[PDB]
RNA sequence: GCCCAUUCGGGUCUUGUAAUUGGAAUGAGUACAAUGUAAAUACCUUAACGAGGAACAAUUGGAGGGCAAGUCUGGUGCCAGC
């Protein structure tokens, strides 16, 4: 009888997560792009101004499907998120739901940082241990649990 | 502990083909195909069966074999069953291919490829002993020049030490692996990228797999035996990926 | 009229050492960290292998 | 292992040495004394 | 702010409120009636540790400070906003851990 | 196609054997053929060096079959007496090895050397 | 008789070792239970403060 | 002056385990040492961010980035190949505080542990060439990394033996 | 510990059994009393539940197991 | 016997208690002397002294317990609370 308890991924400390070297990989998602636009900050230069390090953004196919699905009010968001500076993942699961796609994607790798803004996703991300989220705030970004913010 | 002469029970494991050797301290043990001769110097259990016959078993030293550490750390399912055909990208010498061979058994085959030459002659001198393996001394980056001699393997396995790991396994699996077939790769982080660290390079490699249509399903790290490798198990979907 | 304080608590460099090497030995109980490898000859895995347990994180 | 020590089973192999017998006698006697 | 602008106010104790409370170290035992001097009024202060309640007796020119509960307790009374921090020159924490000596 | 194929030219020779002398002064080096193969089949070996003019060549040519099986780089050097002067020892050592150690202050030069010789091979 | 006395000794060591290991685990399970009781009590009073601070904007 | 700065929050789990791991790994005294090194790292890469966000071929970016990388390779935290400006952006606190004299003499040998390294170089034994250094937080430059040895006026070098050794020699020769 | 001293929470040792009555010794304190009394209460409760079933015995019960 | 995770689970002598114990290195000090200085102190030097509880005695908080032939309040015995 096969039980399955996932081991704590061995590039993690107690909660320090030494696998997050300063060239970062972030996970952009949908209402974070929308709030970045309606707070009028940029994306790559905004992340650089918040983290003082070179950040590579990533968007998944599930989040791109959500951004296409949300209609023509966010054509600015879609034109911004088809940026050649960002990269793109490729998901393989059923149901384009950004929340469980994101939190599954990060809890089986523990190396991405999650750039989110909605309440349930922030709650699940800060529930699971040792991955940093960032969010919009005022006219800049804000990091929640990176060990070296400065 | 585990000296030469103790009596050890041989219990079967979940992965059919391998066995647990439970003494006062446990071992992982595969049933030897050619009895009487160790291949890389490992210790051998030797049981008797009733016309009296005597069959022997080899231990599986996980500090010197790759997938033994994944087996002992506990993988959900491999694809190396006792009947399948198994391709072995980056067969170094006998030291792991003999274990995969006698897991596979007398019916299935193991096609072991290798690029270097001196491990090639060691592999051939081992390969004359048991018959279920095929030694190939060709580069794993060119699966169109040993396409003559193999066909339609049922699970591939990968230990090559090159930073185009995903391209190697993608080309060999498109050329040879059947649909709904297994692919077990073993990435070495410090080998394929020295700059950025282990979880980032693992996520980049598994993203390259799910771009090359292998749907991955297991990632294990095998930390107490080797450092910063990982075993990534996947299926080859090709039809209904999601 | 003070509690009994600690010789470990006196020098901060020592207390930030005896906290680390405990927490160094703590995470031999949440992961399985690399400790040099095959030191002697292979005496078996020496502490128990169980069948019905898979410590592999799976892809949802 | 030496040929005069390879016993027929691991029970007699465990009886064949000395430190295990020492620990077993002192631990078993302490257990009987704790039960009484 | 809770008394004009100052953070601390010297005060004169009227009487130890609740000496007849039978349960030792209780809320109704650990109160004193302080006459605030800065505006000449009454207030009920909350000296910690009834074993060190009996340093202050009568017009001991006590010095108050706010209390600020960091949660909710079992049988603590509300209404007391003031704790004793210094009595007749010395600090009664130092008096209770018996470093200094109360002068008279 | 000789038996000592990855023979290093001059500038790469000089940088790998000043890394050798830094390792010998940092207590991180194993000197000699049989201690080299002992540390090689123990596993602690960043890379190994042989000398391509020992009077029997096979007494260190037995090291390729171990090292390229256990996936560790190996380099021939055209002078055993220069490698002896590099290791800092009287007699000419013909097969040196650098142990693996992440508490040694020549990790950067060791990795630069290892990348150069993996590109060489 | 040697084997039977040995097996009786091994069993009467092992069952008592596992017995006191079990009772030690139960003893510390009691303190884990009390720690969770204090934690849930503090969290419940904090949330019943927050749910009326959410309504004192009326 | 005010070198060290309090972080954006000092009571947090990930920060606490960060200071625990760094302190017990490099043998540190208190949080002020990590905060000083972290501050000056943050200051120099905050200065590097502006030189990045302005354009190339500006003389400011050209020779001020050359000045910054010359200073950082002189301290030694930047390798000889990555001599361009965004690796300064990709710098980290670990290989920046690794060049302090405590960790550096432990890596050089001669101490058998990081804590023994700290207590001997504050017991005045290690001299970089000619100058006896009795302080850990040195950030030894790359050129003087090979001049570390026991000082000649100290009984781990070649001086007179210490007071414990000669007092025990006296009252064990009596 | 909030605001107490260690001398305020020192140890109270327990007094022995008198030597004048040492024949039936081992004076029996409160913890041993409660470990006696809860055991006696449990024995009385199981005695009264089997007494209650005896007073309601229902004299016409039958199973296949009552042949021998 | 240890440690970790809402619980049953996981992992480990490579884990704790012992002056059993050994010698080495020191500056706080103390001090000839020189140094500095208008003169003198301090630092920088430095002979001779200067460590085991290194008692040559680091504090300030905070979270929990547990103990009586003891005390007090309540009640639906042997309990609940302070
Ligand atoms: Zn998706």
């Amino acid at each position: 009888l096969t039980r399955n308890i996932p081991q704590v991924s061995s590039a993690l400390f107690f909660q320090y997560n030494q696998a997050i070297k300063p060239p970062y990989q972030v996970l952009i998602d949908t209402n974070f792009i929308n709030f970045s636009i309606q707070k009028k900050v940029d994306i790559v230069r905004g992340m650089m101004d918040c983290l003082l390090a070179k950040c590579n953004p990533l968007i998944t196919d599930c989040v791109m499907a959500e951004l296409e699905k949300l209609g023509p009010k966010y054509r600015i968001a879609l034109k911004l998120a088809r940026d050649p500076r960002i990269k793109r993942l490729s998901c393989s699961h059923k149901g384009t739901y950004a929340n469980d796609c994101l939190v599954h994607r990060v809890l089986q790798h523990k190396c991405y940082i999650v750039a989110t803004n909605d309440a349930g996703l922030k709650q699940r991300i800060r529930k699971i241990p040792g991955i940093p989220l960032m969010s919009v705030g005022g006219h800049a970004y804000v990091i929640e649990k990176l060990p070296d913010v400065f | 502990g585990a000296r030469g002469g103790a009596k050890v029970v041989i219990e079967p494991h979940r992965h059919a083909g391998v066995y647990i050797a439970r003494g006062k301290e446990d071992l992982l043990v595969t049933k030897n195909m050619a009895p009487g001769e160790s291949v890389y110097g490992e210790k051998r259990i030797s049981v008797e069966e009733p016309p009296p016959t005597k069959v022997e078993y080899r231990v599986w030293n996980p500090f010197r074999s790759k997938l033994a550490a994944g087996i002992m750390g506990g993988l959900d399912e491999l694809f190396i069953a006792p009947g399948k055909k198994v391709l072995y990208l980056g067969a170094a010498s006998g030291t792991s291919v003999s274990h995969v061979s006698d897991v596979v058994g007398p019916e299935g085959v193991v096609y072991a490829v290798e690029f270097s030459h001196r491990p090639g002659r060691e592999l051939i001198s081992m390969a004359k002993k048991r018959p279920n393996i095929i030694p190939i001394i060709e580069d794993a980056r060119h699966p169109q020049k040993y396409r003559m001699l193999i066909g339609m393997v049922d699970c591939v396995f990968a230990d090559v030490a090159q930073p185009d790991q995903a391209r190697i396994i993608a080309l060999n699996s498109h050329m040879f692996l059947k649909d709904q077939g297994g692919v077990v790769i073993s990435i070495k982080a410090n080998c394929i990228d020295s700059t950025v660290d282990a979880e980032t390079v693992f996520a980049r490699e598994v993203q390259k797999l799910r771009e090359e249509r292998i749907k991955p399903l297991e990632q294990l790290t095998l930390e107490p035996y080797e450092r910063d490798h990982c075993i990534v198990v996947g299926r080859y979907m090709r039809s209904g990926l999601k | 009229l003070t509690p009994k304080r600690n010789k470990d608590n006196r020098n901060s460099r020592v207390k930030k050492r005896k906290k680390y090497q405990k927490a160094q030995k703590k995470l031999k109980s949440v992961r399985a960290v690399y400790s040099g490898g095959q030191s002697g000859v292979y005496e078996g895995e020496k502490t128990g292998i169980k069948k019905g347990l898979t410590r592999s994180v799976k892809f949802k | 292992m030496n040929r005069k020590e390879r016993k027929s089973t691991i029970l007699e192999t465990l009886m064949g040495d000395e430190a295990s017998n020492k620990y077993f006698k002192r631990k078993y006697n302490e257990i009987q004394e704790k039960s009484t | 702010s809770p008394f004009g602008g100052s953070s601390h106010a010297k005060g004169i104790v009227l009487e130890k409120l609740g000496i007849e409370s039978k349960q030792p170290n209780s809320a109704i035992r650990k109160c004193v009636r302080v006459q605030l001097i800065k505006n000449g009024k009454k207030v009920t202060a909350f000296v910690p540790n009834d074993g060190c309640l009996n340093f202050v007796d009568e017009n001991d020119e006590v010095l108050l400070a706010g209390f600020g509960r960091k949660g909710k307790a079992k049988g603590d009374i509300p209404g007391v906003r003031f704790k004793v921090v210094k009595v007749s020159g010395v600090s009664l924490l130092a008096l209770w851990k018996e470093k200094k000596e109360k002068p008279r | 196609n000789p038996k000592a194929f990855p023979l290093a030219d001059a500038a790469l020779t000089q940088q790998i054997l000043d890394v050798v002398q830094q390792a010998a002064n940092l207590r991180q080096l194993k000197k000699g053929a049989n201690e080299a193969t002992k540390t090689l089949n123990r596993g602690i070996s960043e890379f190994i060096i042989m000398a391509a003019d020992c009077e029997p060549i096979e007494i260190l040519l037995h090291l390729p079959l171990l090292c390229e099986d256990k996936n560790v780089p190996y380099v021939f050097v055209p002078s055993r007496v220069a490698l002896g002067r590099a290791c800092g020892v009287s007699r000419p050592v013909i097969a040196a090895s650098i142990t693996t150690n992440d508490a040694s202050a020549i990790k950067t030069q060791i990795y630069a050397v290892k990348d150069k010789i993996e590109t060489l091979l | 008789k040697k084997a039977r006395s040995f097996i009786q000794k091994v069993l009467t060591i092992s069952k008592a070792k596992d017995s006191k290991r079990k009772e030690q685990k139960a003893s510390q399970r009691k303190e884990r239970l009390k720690k969770l009781a204090k934690m849930e009590e503090e969290k419940s009073q904090r949330d019943k403060e927050k749910k009326k601070e959410y309504f004192a904007q009326n | 002056s005010k070198t060290y700065s309090t972080p954006k929050r000092p009571y947090e789990s990930s920060r606490l385990d960060a200071e625990l791991k760094l302190a017990g790994e490099f043998g540190l005294k208190n949080k002020k040492e990590i905060y000083r090194i972290s501050f000056q790292l943050s200051k120099i890469r905050r200065a590097a961010r502006d030189l990045l966000t302005r354009d190339e071929k500006d003389p400011k970016r050209l020779f001020e980035g050359n000045a910054l990388i010359r200073r950082l390779v002189r301290v030694g935290v930047l390798s000889e190949d990555k001599k361009k400006l965004d690796y300064v952006l990709a710098l980290k606190v670990e290989d920046f505080l690794e060049r302090r004299l405590q960790t550096q003499v432990y890596k050089l040998g001669l101490a058998k542990s990081v804590h023994h390294a700290r207590v001997l170089i504050t017991q005045r034994h290690i001299a970089v060439g000619k100058q006896i250094v009795n302080i850990p937080s040195f950030m030894v430059r790359l050129d003087s990394e090979k001049h570390i040895d026991f000082a000649p006026t100290s009984p781990f070098g070649g001086a007179r033996p210490g007071r414990v050794a000669r007092r025990n020699a006296a009252r064990k020769a009596e | 510990a909030k605001l107490v001293h260690d001398v305020q929470k020192k140890q109270h040792r327990e007094r022995s059994q008198l030597t004048s009555r040492s024949r039936y010794g081992f004076l029996e304190k409160h913890k041993d009393y409660v470990k006696r009394a809860q055991d006696f209460h449990r024995k009385q409760s199981t005695l009264k539940v089997l007494r209650e079933k005896a007073k309601e015995r229902n004299p016409d019960e039958y199973y296949h197991a009552m042949h021998s």
